[PDB]
């Protein structure tokens, strides 16, 4: 009722609390706009990156200064900083809310909520340019990020703290496994250890906004929204809202970084921040380098990305990891800008259009998709009765191309190739059904040792629910034991593979 | 009464310079008006250059301005008359209507750089629109408020497709239609205008259907990169006012990238990577947020696309195909074989084809038709090099199904009706995924071939069963 | 029935040849297709620094 | 002289505005020509007009908007070149039998370069026409004329 | 060239060779000359000084020209505008090739790309 | 030849010459397929396939990647190994043995390893 | 040294602008050895030139232009 205009009547007194000591130290005329950059006379003790706001509420970042002019650049559409006006000064350099009262909301790039529950209970304020943590504070990565997926934490796994790259082309299945990992986070969510939960914060930009609507419903089907930070740079917005929202949740990462907790951020997608970085970059005369993005491209993402890894016990033991996304061309890993966040990130998940074409989803390319601080922190179960698979699937794969000749061959060959035909038909996954490694241990163990050959190819997709339930209604402690230990002994494997053969007989 | 009056200072091209005296600016994006012997000449201030001095985009052309005369202000963004009265009028980007009927009595006047609706009242489970062509709600639904790529050259029956979809919005949803031609070309937009007459779906004398918008081809970049807008705005009016599902119909959306071009190349910001400007993103998604579902409505907007140079790497399509729902393709190798309408079956797929949104039963069977014609398609060659010996029991069915399949997507048009004379089938949802079920199943694989052409539903399917089997005996 | 072996052999090869054709087409147009783009930005910067050292 | 030997002189208007001269009259001599097409489109008549070409004509406005110190675009092409063309073949048409059913039909001609149509200014004339009469050598070479 | 055709009135022959060193060195001061640099790195004044150079070099009825101009061009590459904009000035365009000059076979006339126009 | 010795040069030019010979042939290769050569090239071919393999060498500090133990391989192995292939000595082996290997003698050991393997 | 080693300093006028050093050096030191050369060609002898390699000539001329604010080519 009147109670939010009680609360907005607090926030007058604020207002005209803040009236009785208004004197800005800073105003001065918008000379021009212009490019979608503002021009700026006066304002003689401004700093580099610092805030600005105009007479429409528009805000801005002063990003140059100049003798006789500060260059400030808009953060909306320029329709409505007119000639002219007043250019009071905020104060800060470019700050966002931080903490734990963001968890449920969906803010753009400057902490302005847009779902409509009220104003964001907020622990403080922090930068946007923040200096990465220097090579002391650093650990190398040893605990799990469980994403769920089969193939993923089968072949390419990812730890706390290890920037690992989702590379893709156009509607061939990127978003869903940011997505599935996300889902997949509730079995700690509901937990009750910190540094066993995991909150996740998707920053998606450039994207539609009924695309964000959909995310956030389905973030809400799941109940993933106790967890979740949204934020938003939809591209209706102006290009240096995208230029910083990846940044601004950066800095939402650090926060829970710092305080011992665990957090996983999710960009998607910055093949559209460098769009708008291009955009910013063409727009005040500096010159293009390669392919039209400017000859800075590379530190843009550098200083993004390096804003994340695994803190020693030194800070407090916390820790951000980040998935980027990149919407190639094609196919391609080779325009300039999927190798600067390849020479980034700690590894690749390429995922192929072709396989997807087949359906085979997600579509993750084995032969390339690696990562280089994912074996360390792998769960020590699928480190154990996985260290076949990949050199597996590069085995099924020298053999690829061998056997469209339509030749007779040999007995191993034809070995290999039916026990690779069922592994890649096993790996396939329904949308939003992440399994916990306690079910991806036994899967991939029917997989290893050559249980499944005598099933036909297209029973595979039931056999996995079929011995899932078939686990989960008899062999249960087996899977407590692989819960609690995380790691198979010889008993434990001795009693699998029984318990295998009695499923594998029928 | 208070007139912000200022002389032109500077004209070149289509780029025309205003100075106003001081303290008096209208910001970016505002209607300026010059008064000629020939009419009113619009502007639209996109930079202020300082010194109280404006620089804009022509909005018609710019021959014989002497520098100095007086520039008259009307403070908001370039107005458009809104409404019942819009339909069947073709209004181009100033206003102003050009088949010469007379003044348009609209009732508001609306900017056309409005916000694009915010992120609460975004539509959070985009459901399917039923558009009412068959292969349309079978294979590659439209989504409600979403966006489709409907590729193809003319002479493809690309115009009747859209006539039909006038028609069965018309009836189904009720929905109006909004056509917009961006860069159209003026003589087929002549045709157009008197094909949209014949068919029915502009009555001179009644009630049409449709708001025409026709950016010609002939005005300077600057009109052609707010024409869309203008279509735009002629649909946001019909959503959240009268609260209905309109469709926004725009031709052809690669000019309207080339107006982007060549306006952001005129004002000498520099051009980014290959030679589209480098506000692509941004100006893309003004015109793409601003077509969605809100909690009151919808518009959908079926938008064509020129590929360039048949090349899917260059930026403007792959502009286009991060926003679009679903695509439609209208190929020549389908019209080819005498099918009304040409959708290609195995290349138009949707991002809502899935069975989280239009249920279950719906996306099994739409995959098992996907199947049967692309082994049909993968069997086609070798059922002339070998001939239907080769076949088994598991394939010669999966041949004659899916020749029943083909045959079964065409539909009698009700814009055809003037072409072939046979009357139109509204055909529904809930009668489609049954009669393609049917037909997946076996349940009609004793009914020839021939009864399969240009039919509604399984129904009239029997008729014509019923009809040729008393026509041959 | 060394002529028929012949000739079924000589199929399969050509068919193999047909197939790989058309694959390594699908290489080689991105690479036209990346070419041509990287052809026209790398001068249309060459045109435009021109455009900008002028007295 | 070839339009002496066959007498299409007696119908025939050449508007020349060679390579020796200037160039705004080559900027000029199509529209100068069109509305030389434009008398006879007013009059109830038929005029077929022939551009030959629109290349040379593009780079004379080329050279105009290049030296007047506008700022270029793709292949150094001025900003509204298609704002050009756009203006120059759209002035041909088919009036009704209200206003007294003259016509006007237009033949561009534009010459590629080693077998195009990415080019920019073949991609805006194409935009703009209704299709090709698409002329190569590699059939020329074959014997089949024209 | 011009003053033996005319004011003499007899046979000329004008053997030009080069000629697409006119239009680079238009291009080697029209940098520096102040015009903003036109496509892909020749002059803006390029179709109108080929044309000056090439309308002065014709048969009047004051007398007979025949000109043979030697014409560079850059890399092999026809399509370059510098020598592609003399295709419309000439009447029997011999076009060699470096690829026929791989085969030894000397002159490396290109059989099919030299036409003309008096092969009436 | 005057720096690392005469024979370590002539092993590094054929093995050069073999390579180059493989990358000349790889567009016929990559249309048609092996079976289109001639009988000297064939087996040119061949053996160059072997050498690629046998280029690779298990790093010691890419032991994770593998599951390899390190494998630090002296010059005059390799010399003698690679003059050992290019003389023939090898030819019927199975390439994949040729594949991650130290020297020679473990390509022998390796083959070996899948002689009793596959059996 | 090695045109110590085959005894050819006898004949042999070296003249290095290397990379160390500035760019109108790599400029230049081409037509300074021009003229070294030129003096043996104005006194009937025989001189053979060998510039190498000219790719960095026309790197530091390129150098030279731009940073002077020429409009590049
Ligand atoms: N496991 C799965 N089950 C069902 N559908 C899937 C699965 N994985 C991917 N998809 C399909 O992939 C489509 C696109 O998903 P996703 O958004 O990840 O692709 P994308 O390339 O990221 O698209 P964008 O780049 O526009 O976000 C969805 O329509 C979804 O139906």
């Amino acid at each position: 009722k009147a109670q939010p205009t009680e609360v907005s009547s607090i926030l007058e007194e604020r207002i005209k609390g803040v009236s009785d000591e208004a004197n800005l130290n800073e105003t001065g005329r918008v000379l021009a706009v212009g490019d979608g950059i503002a021009r700026v006379f006066g304002l003689n003790n401004i700093q580099a990156e610092e805030l600005v706001e105009f007479s429409s509420g528009v805000k801005g970042m002063a990003l140059n200064l100049e003798p006789g002019q500060v260059g400030i650049v808009l953060f909306g559409s320029d329709r409505l900083v007119k000639e002219g006006e007043l250019v009071k000064r905020t104060g800060n350099i470019v700050d966002v809310p931080v903490g734990p009262g963001l968890l449920g909301r969906v803010v753009d790039a400057l902490g302005n909520p847009i779902d409509g529950k009220g104003p964001i209970d907020a622990a403080g304020r922090s930068r946007a340019q923040v200096k990465a943590p220097g090579i002391l504070p650093r650990r190398s990565v040893h605990e799990p990020v469980q994403t769920g997926l089969k193939a993923v934490d089968a072949l390419v796994p990812i730890g706390r703290g290890q920037r690992e790259l989702i590379i893709g082309d156009r509607q061939t299945g990127k978003t869903a496994v940011a997505l599935d990992t996300i889902l997949n986070q509730k079995r700690w969510n509901n937990g009750s250890d910190e540094s066993k939960k995991l909150y996740c914060v998707y920053v998606a930009v450039g994207q539609k906004r009924s695309t964000v609507a959909q995310l956030v419903q389905t973030l809400e089907q799941h109940d993933a929204m106790k967890y979740s930070i949204i934020v938003a740079a939809t591209a209706s917005e102006a290009a240096p809202l995208q230029y910083l929202a990846p940044f601004t949740a950066a800095s939402i990462g650090e926060w829970f970084r710092d305080n011992g907790k665990h957090a996983l951020i999710v960009y998607d997608d910055l093949s559209k921040q460098a769009v708008a970085y291009r955009q910013l970059s063409l727009l005040l005369r500096r010159p293009p380098g390669r392919e039209a993005y400017p000859g800075d491209v590379f530190y843009l993402h550098s200083r993004l990305l390096e804003r994340a890894a695994k803190l020693s016990e030194k800070e407090g033991s916390g820790s951000l990891t980040a998935l980027p996304v990149i919407e190639t061309q094609g196919g391609d890993v080779s325009a300039y800008i999927p190798t600067n966040v390849i020479s980034i990130t700690d590894g690749q998940i390429f995922l192929e259009a072709e396989l997807f074409y087949k359906g085979i989803r997600p579509a993750i390319n084995v032969g390339l998709s690696v990562s280089r601080v994912g074996s360390a922190a792998q769960v020590k179960a699928l480190k154990q009765v996985a260290g076949s698979l990949k050199l597996f699937l590069a085995q099924y794969r020298e053999v690829a191309a061998f056997a469209q000749f339509g030749s007779d061959l040999d007995a191993s060959t034809k070995q290999t190739l039916v026990r690779g035909e069922r592994l890649t038909q096993l790996l396939k996954q329904n949308q939003y059904s992440p399994l916990a490694t306690e079910e991806q241990v036994p899967l991939i163990y029917a997989g290893v040792n050559g249980h499944l050959d005598g099933i036909e190819l297209s029973r595979i997709g039931e056999f996995e629910s079929s011995f899932l339930s078939y686990l989960k209604s008899n062999h249960n402690e087996l899977l407590t034991e692989i819960r609690e230990k995380g790691e198979l002994s010889k008993e434990l494997l001795a009693s699998l593979k029984s318990a295998t053969e009695s499923f594998v007989a029928t | 009464s208070t007139p912000i009056t200022g002389k032109v200072t500077a004209v070149i091209g289509a780029i025309v310079d205003v100075h106003f005296e001081q303290s008096e600016l209208p910001a970016i994006l505002n209607a300026l008006e010059i008064k000629t012997p020939q009419g009113k000449l619009v502007l639209e201030v996109a930079q202020h250059l300082g010194e109280n001095t404006v620089r804009t985009i022509a909005m018609d052309g710019t021959e014989g301005l002497v520098r100095g005369e007086k520039v008259l202000d009307t403070g908001g963004p370039i107005s458009v008359p809104v409404g019942r009265e819009t339909l069947g009028r073709i209004i181009n980007v100033i206003g102003e209507p050009i088949d010469e009927r007379g003044p348009i009595k609209s009732k508001l006047r609306k900017p056309i750089h409005a916000d694009p609706p915010s992120f609460a009242e975004q539509s959070t489970s985009a459901e399917i629109l039923e558009t009412g062509i068959k292969v349309v709600d079978l294979l590659a639904p439209y989504a409600r408020g979403g966006k489709i790529g409907l590729f193809g050259g003319a002479g493809v029956g690309k115009t009747v497709f859209i006539q039909e979809l006038i028609n069965n919005i018309a009836k189904a949803h009720g929905g109006f239609s909004v056509f917009t031609g961006v860069g159209e070309r003026t003589r087929e937009g002549n045709d157009l205008y008197r094909e949209m007459k014949e068919t029915g779906v502009i009555n001179l004398e009644g009630e049409s259907k449709v708001a025409l918008v026709f950016g010609q081809m002939n005005e300077p970049p600057g009109a052609r990169a707010r024409v869309a807008l203008t279509g735009l705005t002629i649909a946001e009016y019909f959503r959240d006012e009268e609260g209905q599902d309109v469709l926004l119909f725009i031709d052809n959306i690669f000019r309207f990238t080339q107006a982007g071009s060549e306006v952001s190349a005129l004002l000498g910001r520099i051009p980014s990577a290959v030679g589209y400007q480098p506000t692509l993103a941004t100006d893309m998604g003004l015109l793409q947020e601003r077509i969605t579902t809100t909690k009151k409505g919808s518009v959908t907007s079926v938008q064509a696309v020129y590929v360039p140079a048949d090349d899917l790497t260059d930026p403007a399509p792959a502009t286009t195909f991060a926003h679009l729902d679903a695509t439609t393709v209208l190929s020549r190798g389908i019209s080819e074989l005498g099918i009304y309408p040409a959708v290609d079956p195995l290349d138009s797929k949707s991002r809502l084809l899935d069975a989280a949104v239009v249920g279950q039963e719906h996306y099994d069977v739409a995959s098992k038709v996907q199947e049967t014609l692309q082994t049909y398609k993968s069997l086609q060659d070798i059922i002339a090099i070998l001939g239907m010996d080769e076949l088994s029991e598991q394939d010669k069915l999966t041949v004659e199904r899916a020749r029943k399949i083909q045959r079964f997507l065409s539909q009698p048009f009700a814009v055809a009706e003037v072409f072939t004379g046979i009357p139109g089938k509204l055909v529904r949802l809930k009668d489609t995924v049954a009669s393609f079920k049917a037909v997946l199943e076996g349940k009609y694989d004793n009914i020839p071939e021939h009864a399969f052409y240009m039919v509604g539903g399984i129904e009239d399917v029997v008729a014509k069963a019923e009809k040729l089997a008393a026509e041959a005996n | 029935q060394g002529y028929a072996a012949e000739i079924s052999a000589r199929r399969n090869a050509m068919d193999n040849a047909s197939k790989n054709a058309g694959d390594m087409i699908n290489r080689y147009s991105i690479l036209y297709n990346r070419t041509r783009q990287a052809v026209i930005t790398n001068e249309l910067v060459d045109i435009i620094t021109g455009a900008s050292s002028l007295g």
